[PDB]
DNA sequence: TACCCCCCCTTCGGTGCTTTGCACCGAAGGGGGGG
């Protein structure tokens, strides 16, 4: 005699009605197994039979559990989905083993047939109506409505999930020295109790749950490590991922690389040093899923290096709130960074990677800051605190960067870890004009219609150059002119442009760019000894600005 | 047995649907304790996933305060709720407040928990407390009473509020009082001693209503009478290099969008040749008057630049380096209502993000006192950087609107 | 021929200043993972 879980009032989106979508054809084998499952639910009280008065139907289908003989019932409630009220999802994130503390006694249980143990809202039941073909469209078939949460309805996860939390509520308040991680129906329960008093609490937990109609089959009652949980394996002092299966295939498509690149992402959380840049590049293009793609010399080099990491089996440790957190980052080249979070040397809680390339033109310092930001945020999710950082950048480098950059930037408490390759600034523009360096007034223009252009400069010692350009734009020519100035000058040079665009890019000290021309300019800047860039408004009759503007407009 | 004042959102608008951001351990613990005590007192009640609305929540410590204070980011809800100006509920703004010698800011949001909130409106105040490592699904509450941080609450509470201060006002008719959100602005020309004295009187006075019909005791002391303006200034030199004059001309040509009478013809002439940036060049007789004439123009105020109460305020901030930050407040481009500069704020030489947070709070406070409005900020910082750290440094009970810009400084315009 | 969550990598259209090109960013659609 169960205490039934009070229902949750659910409405449809205003002035929309119920679904009326008739069943798509069922191949013969399909028609049968479905019929027996229906009859079952009716006996259990999970589904009511009525159908003259409910005008509605939603298509039904069924697919098997993975590696199981059994068949699982699915509803195509997607039409109902568009028409149903919105929900606020109470599931905000995924628990991570590296956030758990060590427990003396641990249990893992699954509630059995979860959605079907929680009563759908009384008034809403009629829209769940569906129709199943009795014998391949000979006679009408049977109508049914759901009495519990049906799989496929957008409100089923949130509603089950919230009810589950209200059910566990009194058990938690009156057992504050137990820990229960609820992620849908799968429960982890840990205590610093004697395995005797623990097995008791578990059974008390199972009782309270059954009092509300929640079964916990023994078949799902893991009692001995290694605990299978959230795709991980929990041992008493270390965790790791459930085995990663990497395809070793000789022919690679797009879809193989997506699957391949995805699995490595998932592996990066504990197997340190994972790289996916080259493999992901092999993916960039309108390339459809079927088209086959040969790897690059440098690309299958990456794939090979990854395997070497995945050969060993790696494991993380668990969290000790009494010890500091430590995050350590290494530069991996081409905008790749990895990190490790740990509290004692070589006992990593977890690892990860940041490789996002944001901006056409960037540098390592920005990317490291972004990586710091990713790690800081991830940490607040898992442990609720910010780690101390160990970073491959000289204190002086950071000081020069953040104090001189025109945007506000910052990195929390950190210390230098001398692990090459170090992050550094590759050049610095002077703050004041350089005495005894040649002044180059640069400008560039293109014709919007011809897309033909010129770039050049005039100099205070009389030196001049103009270069004709084909298939170009205003902004390209402006960069080009600065390049010519840098190419044709000595080691110390003053440059005067009127390109707001050009000065913007160069002043953020990029060290890498999507533009071949910008990299060429970057490459010139690194070789110089002193460079002073100066902006003047165009068309205000200044300097060589008017003298070079008439060269490259005519 | 008090009857709730109905409140409606703007026609053709849904409620807020803003995702909760991750919270540090200390903030969640403070929030769980605070929400527990509030639920026991009927102020909030537990809700489910069938309410589709959400407003982010977090927690702060005010300046020099050791006790955590709940803060709801009601920015979304506030911009979707009926303006009460149309209703005629809205509070008028006293032009005299900015003129007083001392203005103390008192947190009085606590008063608002006394007043029931309209049943049909409660669902819009839904928030979700998160948990470390997602041990639990989010725990959703909604408000039953007037919530701190909602623009509807001072509106609806004004009647009781005017009645409470009524005695104090008649006794001390020289003292200015302005209510903005959860804060009370109390200004006087008294000497400092009697000012703090009078503030204590008003506070004990507040206790007498509290017995009868985060904490109330705190108070921050402003001095609006001494608020400087940072105007545009040209350098003073006896010898100018080509570079210096190029900077000056670019600056003057930029300024001309603000002061139209500025001229650069005579100055531009000194740059005719293709000369070395480092070369010293004498100003022509014509050029010196032009420079002097421009200094005169920059000394006087811009024409036809006045506050329009129906338009929003905008604030731009520039990082000048070495701990100096400049700002301008405007409603229309190049018609600045105020310009200014801050230096040596908390975080100088170590933390840009703390400094900018202080700057934003300082500017907002000035905007509330001067116009009774909070500006929308254009922040010189990448979005991800800002969103990661600002709540560590936030000390105010309101949150201004903001957006992100990236404007490299080509002219050193507001700072020399 | 289903649902809800989180993640990374890419593409693409909308937006606003670098302007009629170019840079940034969020959404969406691919993959990984969970129940
Ligand atoms: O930083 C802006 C960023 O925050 C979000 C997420 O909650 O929205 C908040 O900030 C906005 C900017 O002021 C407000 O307009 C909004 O109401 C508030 O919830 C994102 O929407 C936005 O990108
Ligand atoms: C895998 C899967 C699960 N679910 C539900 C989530 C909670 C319920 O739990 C299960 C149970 O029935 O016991 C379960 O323990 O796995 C089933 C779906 O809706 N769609 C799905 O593809
Ligand atoms: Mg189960
Ligand atoms: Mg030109």
């Amino acid at each position: 005699p169960i205490s039934p879980i009070e229902t949750v009032p659910v409405k449809l989106k205003p002035g929309m009605d119920g679904p009326k979508v008739k069943q798509w054809p069922l191949t013969e084998e399909k028609i049968k197994a479905l019929v027996e499952i229906c009859t079952e639910m009716e006996k259990e009280g999970k589904i009511s039979k009525i159908g003259p008065e409910n005008p509605y139907n939603t298509p039904v289908f069924a697919i098997k559990k993975k590696d199981s003989t059994k068949w699982r019932k699915l509803v195509d409630f997607r039409e109902l989905n568009k028409r149903t009220q919105d929900f606020w999802e109470v599931q905000l994130g995924i628990p991570h083993p590296a956030g758990l503390k060590k427990k003396k006694s641990v249990t893992v249980l699954d509630v059995g047939d979860a959605y079907f143990s929680v009563p759908l809202d009384e008034d809403f039941r009629k829209y769940t109506a569906f129709t199943i073909p009795s014998i391949n469209n000979e006679t009408p078939g049977i109508r049914y409505q759901y009495n519990v949460l049906p799989q496929g309805w957008k409100g089923s996860p949130a509603i089950f999930q919230s009810s589950m939390t209200k059910i566990l509520e009194p058990f938690k308040k009156q057992n504050p020295d137990i820990v229960i991680y609820q992620y849908m129906d799968d429960l982890y329960v840990g205590s610093d109790l004697e395995i005797g008093q623990h097995r008791t609490k578990i059974e008390e937990l199972r009782q309270h749950l059954l009092r509300w109609g929640l079964t916990t089959p023994d078949k799902k009652h893991q009692k001995e490590p290694p605990f299978l949980w959230m795709g991980y394996e929990l041992h008493p002092d270390k965790w790791t991922v459930q085995p990663i299966v990497l395809p070793e295939k000789d022919s690679w498509t797009v879809n193989d690389i997506q699957k391949l690149v995805g699995k490595l992402n998932w592996a990066s959380q504990i197997y340190p040093g994972i790289k996916v840049r080259q493999l992901s590049k092999l993916l960039r293009g309108t390339k459809a899923l079927t088209e086959v793609i040969p790897l690059t010399e440098e690309a299958e080099l990456e794939l090979a290096e990854n395997r070497e990491i995945l050969k060993e089996p790696v494991h993380g440790v668990y969290y000790d709130p009494s010890k500091d957190l430590i995050a350590e980052i290494q530069k991996q080249g081409q905008g790749q960074w990895t990190y490790q979070i740990y509290q004692e040397p070589f006992k990593n809680l977890k690892t990860g990677k940041y490789a996002r390339m944001r901006g056409a033109h960037t540098n390592d310092v920005k990317q490291l800051t972004e990586a710091v930001q990713k790690i800081t945020t991830e940490s607040i999710v898992i442990w609720g605190k910010t780690p101390k950082f160990k970073l491959p950048i000289q204190k002086e480098t950071w000081e020069t960067w953040w104090t001189e950059y025109w945007q506000a930037t910052w990195i929390p408490e950190w210390e230098f870890v001398n692990t090459p390759p170090l992050v550094k600034l590759w050049y610095q523009l002077e703050k004041e004009p350089i005495v005894g360096a040649e002044t180059f007034y640069v400008d560039g223009a293109a014709n919007r219609e011809t897309k033909l252009g010129k770039a050049g400069y005039v100099t205070n010692k009389g030196r001049q150059k103009v270069v004709p350009l084909t298939n170009t734009t205003n902004q390209k020519t402006e960069l080009q002119a600065i390049y010519l100035a840098l190419q044709d000058s000595g080691l110390e040079v003053n440059i005067v442009t009127d390109s707001q665009y050009a000065l913007g890019i160069i002043q953020a000290q990029p060290d890498k760019s999507e533009s071949e021309l910008v990299n060429q300019i970057i490459e010139q800047l690194i070789k110089k000894e002193k460079v002073y860039l100066a902006w003047v408004p165009a068309h205000k009759g200044i300097g060589g600005n008017e003298q070079v503007d008439k060269l490259v407009s005519a | 047995p008090i009857e709730t004042v109905p409140v409606k959102l703007k026609p053709g608008m849904d409620g807020p649907k803003v995702k909760q951001w991750p919270l540090t351990e200390e903030k969640i613990k403070a929030l769980v304790e605070i929400c527990t005590e509030m639920e026991k007192e009927g102020k909030i009640s537990k809700i489910g996933p069938e309410n589709p609305y959400n407003t982010p929540v977090f927690a702060i410590k005010k300046k020099d305060s050791t006790k955590w204070r709940k803060l709801v980011d009601f920015r979304e809800l506030n911009k979707r709720t009926q303006d009460f100006w149309e209703v005629q509920l809205g509070i008028p703004h006293p032009a005299g407040l900015k003129k007083k010698k001392s203005v103390t800011v008192l947190d009085v949001g606590d008063a608002y928990f006394s007043v029931p909130l309209d049943e049909d409106f409660r669902k819009y105040t839904a928030f979700t407390i998160p948990s470390i490592n997602n041990e639990t699904p989010g725990i959703r509450y909604q408000y039953n009473v007037l919530p701190q941080g909602w623009k509807g609450s001072p509106a609806i509470f004004q009647s009781s509020m005017t009645k409470i201060l009524e005695p104090f006002k008649k006794q001390n008719p020289d003292i200015v009082i302005y209510q903005y959100m959860d804060d009370l602005y109390v200004g006087s020309d008294l000497e400092i001693g009697q000012h703090r004295t009078k503030i204590e009187e008003l506070r004990q006075h507040l206790l007498r209503w509290g017995l009868t019909t985060p904490f109330l005791w705190m108070g921050y002391e402003l001095h609006p009478d001494k608020w400087t303006v940072q105007p545009i200034v040209l350098p003073e030199k006896d010898s100018w290099t080509v570079n210096d004059i190029q900077k000056l001309v670019g600056k003057l040509n930029w300024a001309s969008q603000i002061y139209p009478g500025i001229k650069v013809r005579q100055l531009s002439k000194l740059l005719r040749g293709t000369k070395a940036l480092t070369e010293v060049i004498p100003l022509t007789e014509e050029a010196e008057l032009e420079l002097a004439e421009n200094r005169e123009i920059l000394k006087e105020p811009v024409h036809g630049v006045y506050y329009d109460p129906s338009k929003d305020l905008i604030a731009e901030i520039q990082k000048q380096g070495q701990g100096q930050w400049t700002y301008q407040i405007y409603q229309e481009p190049f018609k600045n209502l105020k310009t200014g500069k801050y230096a040596r704020m908390r975080g100088a030489h170590t933390n840009d993000v703390k400094q900018l947070t202080e700057a934003v709070q300082k500017i907002t406070t000035e905007s509330i006192v001067i116009w009774g409005k909070t500006p929308k900020f254009k922040l010189p910082i990448q979005k991800e950087t800002w969103e990661t750290w600002w709540t560590e440094y936030w000390q105010a009970t309101w949150i201004p609107e903001w957006e992100f810009v990236n404007t490299p400084p080509l002219v050193k315009l507001w700072y020399q």
